[PDB]
RNA sequence: GUGCGGGCCGCGGUACCAAAUCGAGGCAAACUCUGAAUACUAGAUAGUCAAGGUCGGCCAGUGAGACGAUGGGGGAUAAGCUUCAUCGUCGAGAGGGAAACAGCCCGGAUCACCAGCUAAGGCCCCUAAAUGACC
RNA sequence: CAGGUAGACAGUUUCUAUGGGGCGUAGGCCUCCCAAAAGGUAACGGAGGCGUGCAAAGGUUUCCUCGGGCCGGACGGAGAUUGGCCCUCGAGUGCAAAGGCAGAAGGGAGCUUGACUGCAAGACCCACCCGUCGAGCAGGGACGAAAGUCGGCCUUAGUGAUCCGACGGUGCCGAGUGGAAGGGCCGUCGCUCAACGGAUAAAAGUUACUCUAGGGAUAACAGGCUGAUCUUCCCCAAGAGUUCACAUCGACGGGAAGGUUUGGCACCUCGAUGUCGGCUCUUCGCCACCUGGGGCUGUAGUAUGUUCCAAGGGUUGGGCUG
RNA sequence: UUCUGGUGUCCUAGGCGUAGAGGAACCACACCAAUCCAUCCCGAACUUGGUGGUUAAACUCUACUGCGGUGACGAUACUGUAGGGGAGGUCCUGCGGAAAAAUAGCUCGACGCCAGG
């Protein structure tokens, strides 16, 4: 049963928290970043909630995956080098 | 004494909206009514520019009265159409529905159903 | 029941659809597909609500009167 | 580098003198003043030692003032071997006197009567101490 | 320093006994408005390395390792002590040097050879090599 | 046949983690730090929580946005309702904690109730199982004028497979045929199975009678490393010693030596090195108590106190108790 | 070119405080309000129909360097690599990188599309 009396917490944790790709980058539809699940749609990299400017990948594909409070959400489009023939 | 931040009131109308941004900017139309006069404008998007822009004044010179009242109803469809049909014939409709302050039926019920009267439909 | 650590039992109930079946399961003790559980001693009793069943879609549910 | 603090939640971790780099404070409070060398774990019993010392030869004069306080707890082990931590209060606390910061500092006297004060103050201190005067 | 109140006679007043706030001087893994090296991820290029990098298939072995340097938890920052990360060695490679010390340093052994030049460490004798020059 | 009694007898269980074992405590998930600025990464290392809550604190549309303090007012004498000013994550978020948030998930109201079915390009997280996110598509709805949102609740825990089974649907099958029972498939329920990747439907102790398989990687005597404590010495120094700090001693504190105390380590020995004490017989070193040579002495002498060199030598017989 | 309104690229060299100043051509107050609509109390705020007056406030400019903020050179801290010392448990040297704080100084923004004078 429930374990009580003097005693310290324990469990180690691992979300884990790094960054998937990064700029200037064919960043596929894939997850940059999520720091943290749950993080909403963006058919971009990101460039948001942090420091004065915004940040921009060289190329894009079909939407996204970034996390919802830093970098992001979503706004403008960014894909350097349209991805266009002729 | 101290610096405070107060969020301006175009801040807090919920006037930016999420959805619509799939686009670097949303097709918005700017149907803002002054203390006298409503001014209407379909700024495009990207970085700046507009289809086409009227005004309640400039309708006076197509073919309006003189001293006739502006801030009626009637004037409101009437800035709606001239700001439109040009507005199309630049290119193709490209106006979107945005508006933060008037309660639906606000100066600007008018606005809007003016545009669904030249083609603009949704 | 009066919560506590002796005689607890999950307050888990069913919505079938009215005069219909499908997405929604029938006996004992069972839960419907969405598995819905009530409060039971909080103030409910009858309850209700559109959802969208095998047979077309979107009718009542909302058994156990 | 103690001084008469208040009830608290205090119970962290131990801690550990780092370079030069932190202390390095200058004089400002009265006029000579007394620096340390390296780091170490000062208890409130050496402090308090040296502080009435320093007024011990004087007796009914200037003022006393100290630009440090204690911080990094101090736990010991009893005599078992080594199960937990340790208490935190069994003997007393310390924390990081660091060299380039300032310690005591005496002024509104002579400076023969200000420089034999600092020397006894300097004998009850664990680390060796540096005397300065002022610029 | 200013200053609600509250202690001692009790309204003039009083040692900061003592909250916020202004100026000056500090501490913190869980403080940090700011802010390196470095590590890591990704896009090109010149070479270099007798595909080392990756996938699938057959047979393995090994899961109580130790030590030194460096960055941190435990202990008094006490232990070749213990528990993690990283590099190298031992462990599955001698030898040269530290007198003798596997793990420290140099260098990392296909073999022969009364063949030379070097690294580390040294050059009075004992085991080869400066009681060499100048201050 | 069957209900009690029934270890007198028989077959077994009675965990582990744990710097000996044992006792205690600790043996999932969720938040921060130690993890030394991409992740990952130990230890009964440092501070707190969960085994839910909720016809709605769900979704959507519109709108509204603090804390606290100062100056005023009937019911105020520090805070309660009101008005004005300063109104600045220093508030509020269902509950721990980090991060994030006032384009608000904050807060209120109406309509409602995707707390949707069937799928789902492209990826994250794990040895595996497993976990998490996700534009768009197909069949139907809700809110708003519309664009448009919603596949739960700010996010991260609020949990647990297998097998045996109850029950509905589904003419899938159903061993002669036609049915049925049963099984399969779709959907749901039962297990503080926590020692919770859970060995049973169901199992506690002793063994100084002990036995066997192994090892000191796992203890006891002891050597060794280390050594805070202990022992010895020393620094500054208020005082005691009438006066006077140090003849003697010496508070508050500090720096070392040595190493026989109390411990840690448990590095080499459980294919073993017999524990203590006494007796017999000694060896060496030193901070030697006595004899000898000296300084100071609040040392007159006779006798002592302290300190330095020096041990050459010598250094007890009994009552009681192992 | 000057002035004004709406919406951006840039988000405290662009913020705040103080002083001055301008427009009924534009923007705000303001007038009226049986209504569409709103206020769980007041049309204060939204909203609707519109003389007059004003532009005080708000807002948009200008001036004024109190309070914020932006930010060198040099030095210092720290550190990779390759070595050397060492009793405080760190530090030094060759070499590369080299911020925070602080100082001089900068500075009280600068522009883009459209419309109305």
């Amino acid at each position: 049963a429930h374990k009580k009396g003097a005693g310290s917490t324990k469990n180690g944790r691992d979300s884990p928290g790094q960054r998937l790709g990064v700029k200037i980058y064919g960043d596929q539809v894939a997850k940059p970043g999520a720091i943290i699940v749950r993080q909403r749609g963006t058919k971009f990299h990101a460039g948001k909630n942090v420091g004065i400017g915004k940040d921009h990948t060289i190329f894009s594909l079909i939407d996204g995956l970034v996390k919802f409070e830093k970098f992001g959400p979503d706004r403008k489009k960014i894909s350097v080098y349209p991805r266009e023939i002729v | 004494k101290a610096k405070t931040r107060r969020e301006d009131r175009t801040a807090r109308h919920v006037r930016i909206r999420k959805k619509v941004e799939g686009t670097p900017e949303r097709p918005r139309l700017c149907v803002f009514r002054s203390n006298k006069h409503l001014y209407v404008q379909v700024i495009d998007d990207s970085k700046m520019h507009t289809l086409a822009s009227a005004s309640t004044m400039q309708k006076s010179i197509s073919e309006e009265l003189d001293y006739s009242s502006s801030p009626t109803i009637e004037v409101a469809k009437k800035v709606g159409e001239v700001i439109a049909s040009a507005c199309l014939e630049k290119g193709i409709t490209k106006v979107a529905f945005d508006r933060g302050g008037y309660p639906y039926h606000g100066r600007v019920k008018a606005l809007a159903d003016a545009a669904r009267e030249k083609g603009l439909q949704f | 029941m009066a919560k506590g650590k002796d005689v607890r039992v999950k307050v888990i109930l069913e919505c079938t659809g009215c005069v219909r079946k499908s997405v929604n399961k029938g006996s004992r003790g069972v839960s419907r597909y969405i598995t819905q559980k009530n409060r039971h001693n909080t103030p409910s009793r009858l309850e209700l609500r559109k959802f969208c069943p095998y047979c077309y879609k979107h009718t009542i549910h909302g058994e156990i009167k | 580098m103690l001084s008469p603090k208040r009830t608290r939640f205090r119970k962290q971790h131990r801690g550990r003198m780092k370079g030069i780099s932190y202390r390095g404070n200058r004089i400002c409070f009265g006029r000579y003043a007394l620096q340390a060398l390296e780091p170490a774990w000062i208890t409130s019993r050496q402090i308090e030692a040296g502080r009435r010392a320093m007024t011990r030869n004087a007796r009914r004069g200037g003022k006393i003032w100290v630009r440090i306080f204690p911080d990094k707890p101090v736990t010991v082990r009893p005599a078992e071997t080594r199960m937990g931590s340790g208490k935190g209060s069994p003997e007393y606390w310390v924390a990081v006197v660091k060299p380039g910061r300032i310690l005591y500092e005496i002024s509104g006297v002579a400076e023969n009567i200000a420089r034999r004060a600092v020397a006894i103050a300097a004998s009850k201190m664990p680390i060796r101490t540096q005397f300065i005067i002022s610029g």
